[PDB]
């Protein structure tokens, strides 16, 4: 039985742009547990039916693992456009998996304000599907190149969040996990019981 | 390199950044207009200074983008509304001069004494007292104590401005308060300043005819108040309005009432014996909201929302008033009681937060209102729908045998009419005496004279004393000795009643304007969402036009609000003379 504790109940995620990657092989999943868990938000899955995924299985399983806000939830799915659709994470339109997302407002939320989560506002082009970027480059926007110092023109590429308890639903932190499946032609080696 | 690209990309950074500070400064100030004490107020301090100096320096920098060569129409406005913000700076020396001015003159204003001080004593004497001398002793009294104090200010301070708004490319003061209802777009929803003065104009001949016939009713009940003290075919004596400046009519009801062996609906008893409390009020005013069309309030609304006075021993001014602090929270802070004023109140207040939250998807800096006039003609219709006898008696407030007798729609018009129309005169002649003050028509020795003779022409009230250059009578108003605009009012006055015509029309009732109620309709509920979320990224003129149809000030809806009270009252005039002629004085 591989540990899907390890990863939903985390004590710590990691931001949108440095997303964490895990790879979940050779293993049991038993994922009646999941989507009869009645305490999540959304598990839209695509390419697969909810209830027949404990029959068909797969060799490797992807996780993703972040924390967003609440109203950009709805730009992490196929064809979907934005500011962190485009800048940070981005799906394949060809996606067989689920997309699962809750609300964290008791841990991810301080009286003073958490700033330690960081996204992406700014960037040269668009994110190939399943890509990440870290470098801290400064973004360079005028003709005149600005070089280690931003001024006019010139802007740092990442930015905070400011979660603080007292605000709406829009506003709150939205923890995500993205389950990825992949079919190579590599054997079978985990799904459920008999 | 395009500007347009360059401005997106500043707006982007700063938008991120102001919705932050401003909800740290909004969260500062809710916090010492809920508690008070004297540590509360530095952090207000120090929140509100570093938000202004943020954006002080971000409005500097905003000013190199121009705003010709930019051609999107979203991003031209929200610049614009950028650059024009913090744009008042003309010199330190003279502002530091203007600023101490400012005080100085807002301060005079308050601790003024007569020894009775004004709001706590001066309200009461004018507003119950019914004695002659008395009334002309406060009324003498204030305006010798405060504005012979305030002439040289005042005249200091009209140059001083008027520097000001020459330097930022303005005509002049008046200029500058007239381009809130400047609108740019495609070919028939452009609005020019100049026109303004214009349009004002033309409604107030609309409403002539009904305020001078009000006039008289006024003054032929006021022949029995006092026997042989003022003309019969003259104007009112300035003194005997109900207010200490007339503005307000409304305590002239017990005099001039026209039956009154019939007393109105009143409702606190019944809400007393029936066991209600302060949170079933906003239960209803929320059920009101949610069968029109409208979204339900936000599960933090009632967790932070203030709503009584608390009695662990905490000082509150709990002054009614509806907070939109951002990032998804939205407040409603007021004293409630088991009466009806309060009961009113809170659908004004709930309109208010709903039209706060119909544009909460818009950019930052167009999250305002169409104009300065909308946002409370929002939240009086509600209140208007609200205190029908209709609607009372399908929440259980009356029983449902109770009738409607034509005395009492009479007494509730007239008691209606004695705060609305009889404040648009008042309004008009003040915001047109400062506006030629400002321009420079009425040159610096003859203002008084201007302002009594526009006083007789206009509105129809003479003054029982003879007044020199020497005294300032303007600058005895509130609204004047801090400065602020004053045509909203006006404004509101017309906007409110056009949408509830349109709004009952499309609604689906029969019968008189007054008796209309928008329960359970949803199509008036999505005809209005289509304005409310429109937000201030529009014009004015299509914002008005999505709800009545309309691109301008039309003041038929108001006409026919008081139609009924019109017929009442030409029959009671017959006999009698309708109109003043400027020729008599009280002292002469
Ligand atoms: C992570 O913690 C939850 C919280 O009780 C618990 O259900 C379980 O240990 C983990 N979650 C799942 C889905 O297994
Ligand atoms: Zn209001």
């Amino acid at each position: 039985l591989c540990p899907f504790g390890e990863v939903f109940n985390a004590t710590r995620f990691a931001s949108v742009y440095a997303w964490n990657r895990k790879r979940i092989s050779n293993c049991v999943a038993d994922y009646s547990v999941l989507y009869n868990s009645a305490s999540f938000s959304t598990f839209k899955c695509y390419g697969v039916s909810p209830t027949k995924l404990n029959d068909l299985c797969f060799t490797n399983v992807y996780a993703d693992s972040f924390v967003i806000r609440g109203d950009e939830v709805r730009q992490i799915a196929p064809g979907q456009t934005g500011k962190i659709a485009d800048y940070n994470y981005k799906l394949p339109d060809d996606f067989t998996g689920c997309v699962i997302a809750w609300n964290s407002n008791n841990l991810d939320s301080k009286v003073g304000g958490n700033y330690n989560y960081l996204y992406r506002l700014f960037r040269k082009s668009n994110l190939k599907p399943f890509e990440r970027d870290i470098s801290t480059e400064i973004y360079q926007a005028g003709s005149t190149p600005c070089n280690g110092v931003e001024g006019f023109n010139c802007y740092f590429p990442l930015q905070s969040y400011g979660f603080q308890p007292t605000n709406g639903v829009g506003y709150q932190p939205y923890r995500v996990v993205v389950l990825s499946f992949e079919l190579l032609h590599a054997p079978a080696t985990v799904c459920g019981p008999k | 390199s395009t500007i347009e690209e360059l401005a997106k990309t500043f707006l982007e950074k700063f938008n991120q950044e102001a919705e932050d500070l401003s909800y740290q400064s909004a969260l500062a100030s809710w916090d010492y207009n809920t508690n008070i004490t004297e540590e509360n107020v530095q952090k207000m301090n120090d929140a509100e200074a570093k938000w202004s100096a943020f954006y002080e320096e971000q409005s500097k920098l905003a000013k190199t983008y121009p705003s010709q060569e930019v051609q999107n129409l979203t991003v031209k406005r929200q610049l614009q509304a950028l650059q024009q913000s913090g744009s008042s700076a003309l010199s330190a020396d003279k502002s530091k001069q203007l600023n101490t001015i400012l005080s100085t003159m807002s301060t005079i204003y308050s601790t003024g004494k007569v020894c009775f001080l004004l709001e706590p004593g001066l309200d009461e004497i004018m507003a119950k007292s019914t004695d002659y001398n008395e009334r002309l002793w406060a009324w003498e009294g204030w305006r010798s104590v405060v504005g012979k104090q305030l002439r040289p200010l005042y005249e200091e301070y009209v140059v001083l401005k008027n520097e000001m708004a020459r330097a930022n490319n303005y005509e002049d003061y008046g200029d500058y308060w007239r381009a809130d209802y400047e609108a740019e777009g495609a070919d028939g929803y452009d609005y020019s300043r100049s026109q303004l003065i214009d349009d004002v104009e033309r409604t107030f001949s609309e409403i002539k005819p009904l305020y001078e016939q009000l006039h008289a009713f006024v003054r032929t009940k006021l022949m029995d108040a006092y026997p042989s003290r003022i003309s019969p075919t003259g104007c009112l004596p300035a003194h005997l309005l109900g207010d200490m400046w007339g503005r307000f009519w409304t305590n002239l009801y017990s005099l001039t009432v026209p039956f009154g062996q019939k007393p109105n609906i009143d409702v606190t008893d019944t809400m007393v014996n029936q066991g209600w409390d302060a949170e079933r009020i906003f239960k209803e005013a929320e059920k009101f909201f949610v069968s029109v069309g409208l979204p339900s309030m936000t599960q933090g609304f009632w967790e932070n929302s203030m709503l009584t006075e608390p009695g662990d021993g905490r000082k509150v001014v709990c002054h009614p008033t509806a907070w939109d602090l951002g990032k998804g929270d939205f407040r409603i802070k007021m004293c409630t009681k088991v009466t009806m004023d309060n009961f009113l109140t809170a659908h004004h207040e709930m309109g208010h937060i709903q039209y706060d939250m119909a544009y909460a998807t818009q950019p930052f800096l167009l999250r305002n209102g169409a104009n300065e006039g909308f946002h409370e003609a929002v939240g009086e219709i509600m209140s208007l729908s609200a205190a029908t006898p209709e609607h009372l008696k399908s929440i259980g407030l009356l029983p449902y045998d109770f009738h409607e007798d034509n005395e009492t729609e009479i007494n509730f018009l007239l008691k209606q009419a004695l705060t609305i129309v009889g404040t648009l005169p008042f309004t008009y002649m003040l915001e047109k005496w400062r506006w030629m003050v400002f321009k420079g028509e009425i040159p610096k020795e003859q203002w008084m004279q201007k302002w009594w003779e526009m006083k007789r022409e206009i509105v129809g009230v003479v003054e029982p004393m003879p007044h020199d250059e020497t005294y300032c009578d303007p600058a005895a108003l509130f609204h004047v000795a801090n400065d602020y605009s004053f045509i909203r009012y006006y404004t509101r006055t017309i906007y409110q009643f056009q949408f509830q015509e349109a709004l009952c029309q499309a609604a689906q009732h029969e019968g008189p304007l007054h008796k209309c109620d928008i329960s359970n309709s949803t199509e008036a509920g999505q005809k209005l969402l289509n304005m409310l979320r429109l937000g201030r990224s529009e014009p004015w003129t299509l914002a008005l036009e999505n709800v009545v149809g309309a691109k301008n000030m039309d003041v038929r809806p108001l006409l026919n609000y008081f139609e009924p009270l019109f017929t009442w009252l030409k029959e009671q005039n017959r006999n009698s003379f309708v109109g003043w002629s400027t020729e008599w004085t009280p002292y002469a």
